[PDB]
RNA sequence: CCAGAACGCGACGAUACUACCCGCACGUUGUAGACGUAUAAGAAUAGGCUCCGGCCUCGUAUCCUAGCAGGCGAUUCCUCCGCCGGCCUCGAAGUGGCCGUCGGUAAUUCGCGUAUUGCAAUUUAGACACGCGCGGGAUCAAAUCCUUUGCAGACGACUUAGA
RNA sequence: GCAUCGGUUCUGGCGGGGGGAUAAAGGCCCAGGGAAUGUGGCUCCUCCGGGAGUGUUAUAGCCCUGGGUGUAAUACCCUCG
């Protein structure tokens, strides 16, 4: 485009008082609409999420495993 | 991630002298001599050995390191054009009127022009002037080829990207007319 | 571009000492009295000097040249002055060439020929204070129309709350500056020729 | 998040006539101070094992200061961070001469790369890496490269912000 | 901190903005400036984003009338720093105009101030401030795109008081030579009590 | 005969008044001191007199040069400007004049 | 239709001065400057060929 | 010489080496131990 | 093939490169820890010269022209101590251009009145010898 | 190409007086503010400077700096400063270099004076501009109204002419 | 204007005491263990500049554990002047 050699109407970033007054009417509606959603929301949630797990790239992921099945035996072993 | 040494090498003929000053690099060779400025990338230049150009940069991102590999190319087909030179092969041909080339060389200037006569019938003639210390020439060998030869790599690369551009087919469909000057050939004088 | 020195003749015409006065008919006519003196003393060092520093130091040259008007018809005595630039070759030459025409008579012939474009330069027929219908071209109102006719009907219609300087409005018309170009010169006609 | 020290914080819920001796729960945290380390030990009790504060009692708190804060170490952080997406891990690496000075940078360098808070960041492991094999991120295995040297290019020179004008140009070689 | 008379600055190689700010700080707290070689400054950032700012300035105009009232658009690099260092100034009261009175710039290095010492702000130069690999451009550069007619006419003046700087050089390097073997041939004929007196209180 | 100076006293500049970023209060005065730029600096000239010194029209007692007390009471910021209370506030038309910092009241 | 600042109208012009009204106008100004030069040949500070001195500011008044 | 032939016709390039700014951090022997460590911990 | 490069040389930080701080100590590099901080110690007899080791930033350093030879990195006080006064680093560092200016400073700094008139006092009289010098300098060519 | 800042600038002509220029004689004259109001390389910043030996973070430098606000007289020194004149030189908004006369001058040392301003009170001190004075040197000008003109014009204004 | 005070307040320096892992470190010793970004040595290549291999201190050093000096010093926090 011929933008440098002729450029347009620049585009202000001064704010009004009445777009910030309804910009922030209309974030706080967004905010009880949502909650109300969410609290007839009908979509099925998990009781325990999904955990991520060890990265791979964690060096000692291998003797973490196994204090796990350490723990697990002796665990079994007090019950 | 800012990587803190990077290194290139660039090997050196025995016949050829280079001399580099605050990123200047200057290469002399049997054919004569290149010059090219290359201050606007930051570079350690040093002489990591007996014919070998060590280039490096310090501390520097992934961007930075990879401005060596252009440089050492630059520098590499400097120190080409000194020892071998370049030379590019155009072709003209045409279906009707013959194109009528004529080169000459300007002794106020020095440097070669050439004309184009009766492209697809113009009444135009249309000059190019070549960059210097780029030769023209027409083949005996070959029927309608020109020559073109240098120590410079871009300057005979861009006068023959010249003379490509000013014989131009226009408000014609190029499927019927086939008309024109075209790079046939690139390589060495050597 | 800066005036840096002015060298003048010895002997200067009473027509163009005309132009230094608003009432020559009263004066003691003193102008460049003084200053022709400095040709005589010190064998014109004065003048040599600022001929030296025109030479040294300056980029254009242009001479200074008035009209004859007393061969003129015209009841005006006094006569026109101006800076005519001297073009070509380098500035000691110009310098050399504008000294040795110091006092002397140029013909319209030596300066331009037959068969050549030239521009001129002068001021239009004055017409004094005109409505813009003839100032600027606009379409009269119709007849009869309320306030007159001879106007522009609208001349704000829109905002700013200003009337804008791209309006057309009555004024002055004519006696302005204008440069015309490409006049070709048919004829320079001899005036001691009796069949010019 | 600041100067920060490693606490260790053991707590337990208060003794009942049916459990006369409850198991105490021991915690590496790292805080400002004190009181900020117990507010996060409760925080994570609430989490875990659902041990409130008003039943609940602080056993210890103690400063578990670095046994050889003069040597260089390598330490590795896995760690899971919150963002409007859901929990992720990591694993990062920092080259530093403390667990706290770790941590301080990861908490800089998680904030200035993925602009997370310190609410939403879990510590969830700090190491030692043993062995220079164990650097896994080639940003620290530039650094752990035999016979490293470098300069240092372009160096602007310390002049004193109250001194305005200068009459000497400066240098960037030293 | 140093009380001057005037201050020579010679602007080569100085940020813009950074350097209006420096100077105007220093004319509001009594200071008189003088910048000279304002084609010279520096402007952070491509030459087209400088271009493109200064057409949207171009851009600008009082729509009724031109002659009056309106952003009026001057192109001279000494001038684009002027309207850089009055919009730092409160140029609307008797202060800022008083303030304003004790600036003056200058494209090239004009007479007197050939002769004079030049300074530099180390706070506003563009070799200390940019990072390495940003680009930059020249205010002289883009006031002769904008339609400054007189840049060349700067450069044949700067050639020739270059020259004579060149010729000035050459007799201080005569005149620092024979300073030396002046000391040197003196060294042998001064006192040693004076001598190594001077060199304990560290002269 | 003698080429040297008789200056026993410190330059400084007034440069305002205490001022937030509308209101401003005359009482007390903001001075640079020449060669001060930290408030350690700054700590030297607490106590010391300072003379605002001015000239007027009448030649009132012998003398047309008028002249304000002051002294230097804290410092001002971490640059080494310190406040000032003078006997009558410094006149606001004098924001960028120089004023005399003395070396006495002295404790050397 | 081509505008008068178009490249190629550029082009064909200075291609026209250079070739066809040069040599023209070259000839007509040598027998111009032939006829006015016709017509107008028809110590060193005591002296003046040292230049000495003739017989608002930039600084501040100091 | 050359004997091969250069896609795009310029065959004064000249062979160039893979872009691996990371190379030389970690030898071969020892990323072969860590394949097998983590192939056997996977 | 002869190759003739005019190019920087800047000074390297490695293990065994002495530094001087901002007051004025000095310390060798242990380690490296990235590229903008080291582990630095100066276990120097002279109290004005000493470091106790910790991390130095590079930002708040200079490099010496001094490099102690096969210091080991990691190595601790004592070692860095023994290789300190091996290779004699307080004598290379007085005979340094930098100490001589951080001493020709203090020397200035520590005048007092009686000291600064007598300064100007023998400075005329050498000033004195050295105009006549000049003049029988410049009067000769 | 058009306008030309009516608070932007340059060159030149003639300049009557109380006008102009020179000297000293001072201001109940004025000034956004003297008090050592000292100091010219250019250029690069992933490179520079050099006396060619070396040197470079650093103006924390260099110059100057003592004497009644700086006296009087010697001892001593040929160093520094200034006014004029000559010859050169300097045009980006014009000024420096060399030489010569004259005047002043602690680099060394000494003799007489300083008091009383009373224990501090701006250390009234610089530069520029303006003005009033004398004593001299130099010079005897224009513009407007008016009459007139019509290349102009509502009126002013403008182009002319009036010895 | 100065001196000696009173009231309020801003700021600088000095001498002590206490705590914690009776700071953690660290220096110098004693006794074990281990390793490489393997020092010396040895072997093999070279552009003769330096690389590659071996392995545990030699013609450098490092890491881990326990003990002594030691109620060490210092940081930090609290506190009396």
């Amino acid at each position: 485009a011929g933008t440098i050699n002729k450029p347009k109407k620049p585009t202000s970033k001064r704010k009004t008082t009445r777009l910030r007054a309804k910009i922030s009417k209309r974030a706080a509606e967004k905010k009880r609409k949502e909650r109300k959603l969410a609290r007839k929301n009908p979509e099925w949630r998990s009781k325990l999420k999904k955990d991520p797990g060890i990265p791979n790239l964690f060096p000692y992921k291998e003797r973490l495993l196994q204090q796990i099945e350490e723990e697990r035996i002796r665990r079994k072993e007090e019950l | 991630m800012r990587y803190i040494h990077s290194e290139e090498t660039i090997p050196v003929p025995e016949n050829v002298k280079v001399s580099i000053k605050s990123r200047l690099v200057t290469v002399e060779g049997p054919r004569g001599k290149l010059q090219k400025d290359l201050s606007h990338i930051a570079v350690n230049f040093s002489v990591v050995k007996k014919g070998v150009i060590g280039l490096e940069i310090h501390h520097g991102s992934r961007k930075d390191v990879a401005a060596l590999r252009t440089v050492r190319t630059i520098i590499n087909n400097m120190i080409i054009g000194v020892t071998k030179g370049f030379k590019y092969k155009m072709r003209y041909v045409y279906a009707h009127f013959p194109i009528n080339v004529n080169v000459e060389k300007n002794a106020e200037t020095g440097c070669y022009e050439v004309e184009i006569r009766n492209f697809i019938g113009e009444k135009i003639v249309r000059k190019v002037v070549m960059a210097p210390g780029v030769e023209v020439e027409i083949s005996k060998a070959q029927k309608d080829e020109l020559i073109l030869s240098g120590n410079s790599l871009e300057a005979v690369s861009q006068s023959a990207a010249d003379i490509q551009q000013i014989c131009k087919v226009r408000n014609k469909d190029i499927r019927k007319f086939l008309d024109g000057i075209y790079v046939s050939e690139k390589g060495n004088i050597v | 571009l800066r005036s840096l020195t002015t060298v003048w003749a010895e002997h200067l015409s009473d027509e163009v000492k005309r132009r230094f006065y608003k009432n020559w008919y009263k004066s003691k006519k003193k102008a460049f009295t003084k200053y022709a003196k400095k040709y005589a003393e010190n064998n014109g060092a004065s003048i040599t000097r600022e001929l030296e520093r025109i030479k040294k130091y300056c980029t254009v040259v242009r001479v200074l040249a008035h009209t004859q008007i007393r061969k003129t018809p015209l009841k005006q005595k006094k006569a026109h002055l101006m800076e005519i630039q001297i073009n070509g070759g380098s500035v000691a030459d110009k310098v050399e060439f504008g000294r040795s025409l110091f006092e002397k008579p140029v013909t319209i012939d030596t300066i331009f020929e037959k068969d050549e474009m030239i521009d001129v330069i002068a001021v239009t027929k004055g017409h004094g204070f005109v409505g813009v219908t003839a100032r600027w071209g606009t379409k009269k109102l119709p007849r009869k129309t309320h306030k007159g006719l001879r106007k522009v009907a609208c001349i704000g219609a829109w905002h700013p709350s200003h009337v804008q300087w791209t309006v057309a409005r009555a004024g002055q018309m004519g006696y302005h500056h204008r440069t015309s170009v490409n006049h070709k010169i048919y004829r320079i006609g001899k005036g001691d020729d009796e069949a010019n | 998040m600041g100067r920060l020290q490693e606490y260790q914080v053991i707590g337990r819920h208060l003794p009942t006539e049916a459990n006369p001796n409850p198991a105490l729960y021991r915690m590496r945290i790292f805080a400002p101070n004190e009181v900020v380390a117990k507010s996060r030990f409760w925080y994570f009790l609430r989490g875990l094992k659902k041990v409130k504060k008003a039943t609940g009692e602080i056993v210890s708190v103690n400063v578990i200061s670095e046994k050889h804060p003069l040597k260089v170490k390598n330490f590795g952080i896995w760690l899971r961070y919150d963002s409007r997406s859901g929990t992720h891990n990591m694993y990062k690496e920092y080259r530093e001469t403390s667990r706290v000075a770790a941590v301080e940078a990861m908490y800089a360098d998680m904030a200035a790369r993925h602009r997370a808070r310190f609410r939403s960041i879990h510590i969830l492991k700090v190491v030692e890496l043993e062995k220079t094999e164990d650097v896994k991120r080639p940003y620290i295995k530039q650094l752990v490269a035999k016979n490293l040297s470098f300069p240092l290019p372009h160096r602007v020179p310390k002049i004193s912000t109250k001194k305005i004008f200068s009459a000497k140009r400066p240098s960037t070689f030293s | 901190s140093s009380f001057e008379s005037v201050v020579v600055i010679d602007g080569k190689g100085h940020l813009l903005g950074r350097l209006a700010s420096i100077v105007a700080k220093q004319l509001l707290s009594g200071q008189k400036i003088v910048v000279v070689r304002c084609e010279a400054l520096n402007i952070s950032g491509e030459f087209f984003r400088a271009k493109l700012k200064y057409h949207a300035y171009l851009r600008k105009m009082t729509r009724y009338n031109p002659t009056r009232g309106g952003p009026f658009h001057f192109r001279a690099p000494s001038r684009i720093f002027y309207k850089a260092v009055r919009g730092m100034i409160p140029h609307k009261t008797a202060r800022g105009a008083a303030a304003l009175e004790r600036l003056k710039v200058f494209e090239g290095v004009p007479p007197p101030y050939d002769k004079k010492k030049k300074m530099v702000v180390p706070q506003a130069l563009r070799v200390l401030r940019l990072q390495p690999g940003r680009k930059y451009c020249t205010v002289g550069r883009l006031s002769h795109e904008v339609g400054w007619k007189y840049q060349d006419v700067v450069a044949r003046l700067e050639e020739r008081r270059k020259a004579k700087g060149a010729a000035y050089y050459e007799r201080k390097k005569l005149a620092a030579r024979q300073l030396s073997e002046a000391k040197k041939a003196a060294a042998a004929k001064v006192d040693p009590k004076v001598s190594e007196a001077l060199a304990a209180y560290g002269y | 005969p003698s080429e040297a100076g008789h200056r026993l006293y410190v330059k400084g500049r007034h440069l305002s008044y205490q001022r937030g970023r509308r209101n401003t209060h005359p009482k007390t005065s903001l001075i640079k001191i020449e060669g001060v730029d930290d408030t350690a600096a700054a700590n030297f000239y607490l106590g010391k007199r300072v003379a605002y010194v001015y000239r007027a029209q009448k030649e009132v007692r012998g003398t047309k040069i008028r002249v304000i007390w002051g002294k230097i009471t804290r410092p001002h910021g971490n640059s080494g400007v310190v406040r000032a209370k003078f006997t009558h506030p410094l006149p606001a038309r004098s924001f960028g004049a120089s004023v005399r910092i003395m070396l006495y009241p002295s404790s050397i | 239709a081509k505008s008068a600042r178009a490249s190629r109208i550029k082009e064909n012009h200075q291609r026209f001065k250079k070739n066809i009204a040069g040599p023209v106008e070259a000839a007509r100004l040598e027998r111009l400057s032939a006829k006015l030069m016709a017509i107008a040949q028809a110590s060193g500070v005591k002296s003046g060929k040292s230049i000495g001195r003739k017989d608002s500011s930039i600084v501040f008044p100091m | 010489k050359n004997l091969g032939m250069r896609k795009n016709g310029q065959v004064w390039l000249p062979a160039k080496k893979a872009f691996r700014p990371t190379k030389g951090l970690t030898s071969w022997e020892l990323r072969v131990k860590k394949r097998q460590e983590q192939a056997a911990m996977k | 093939a002869e190759i003739n490069v005019e190019a920087t040389s800047w000074r390297r930080v490695e293990v065994g490169r002495v530094l001087k701080l901002e007051n004025g100590s000095l310390a060798a590099i242990v380690e490296i820890i990235d590229h903008k901080r080291v582990l630095a110690d100066g276990p120097s007899s002279d109290p004005k010269l000493a470091t106790p080791r910790g991390i130095v930033p590079l930002s708040r350093a200079l490099l010496t022209p001094i490099v102690i030879p096969k210091l080991p990195r990691g190595a601790r006080t004592g070692a860095v101590k023994k290789a300190w006064e091996a290779y004699g680093v307080d004598a290379k560092w007085k005979e340094t251009n930098w100490a001589k200016k951080q001493l020709q400073q203090e020397r200035r700094q520590s005048l007092t009145d009686f000291d600064r008139f007598k300064v100007m006092r023998l400075k005329k009289q050498r000033r004195f010898e050295e105009r006549k010098a000049l003049a029988k300098i410049k009067a000769a060519a």
